This record gives C-alpha cells, sequence and structure tokens, in this order.
C-alpha cells in the first residue's frame, strides 16, 4: 500500500495509453457510420426531388 | 437538387399564374362586350320614342 500515491499514478499510464485506444475505435465507428449515412440520406432527398 | 425543384417549380407556376390571371378577367372582357349591346339597346329605346314624339 501507497499512502503518498507514489503507485496510482503508474497504474494511471497505462490506463490512458488504453482509453486513447478506446477513442480511437469509437471515432472509428462513428465516421464510418456517418459517412455512408449522409450518403444515404442524399439519394433518398434526391429521388424524393426527382419525384416532385 | 433542391436548387433543381425549386426552379422548375417557379417556371410553371409562371404559365399557370399568366393562365389564371387570364381565366379570371375573361368574364369582365365578355361582360363589356355585351353591356356594348344592352346599352346600344336600352338607348334605342328613347331614340324609337323620340321618333313618334314627331
Amino acid at each position: 500500500h501507497d499512502d503518498q500515491d507514489y503507485l496510482h499514478s503508474l497504474g494511471k499510464a497505462r490506463t490512458a495509453q488504453v482509453q486513447k485506444d478506446a477513442r480511437i475505435g469509437e471515432a472509428e465507428a462513428k465516421r464510418d457510420a456517418g459517412i455512408r449515412e449522409a450518403k444515404a440520406k442524399q439519394e433518398k432527398v434526391s429521388a424524393q426531388y426527382l419525384s416532385e | 437538387s433542391k436548387r433543381a425543384f425549386e426552379l422548375q417549380k417557379s417556371a410553371f407556376s409562371e404559365e399557370v399564374n399568366i393562365k389564371t390571371a387570364e381565366a379570371q378577367l375573361a368574364y369582365e372582357l365578355q361582360g363589356a362586350r355585351e353591356q356594348q349591346k344592352i346599352r346600344q339597346e336600352e338607348i334605342e329605346i328613347e331614340v324609337v320614342q323620340r321618333k313618334k314624339q314627331i
């Protein structure tokens, strides 16, 4: 046990190093979802106006 | 796409409004054309009257 917080920072380093991966995965997923969601939105609006 | 749709819709609205604007006032045009003869006879009334006032 350490009451001086000596080892807590050493532990927290790796937690940050894994949280960066946790965020990179979310960024990948969000960009990949948004790109094709916006594209499909575009096609449906274009077809709706073509019908109009 | 929105620009193309708006342009086509406004273009169509142009001639539809033109045809309507003709449609309301055709009534007044024919009404005046008929009022010509209506008043012609309404005034021939007293022409005939004054002809035999002689």
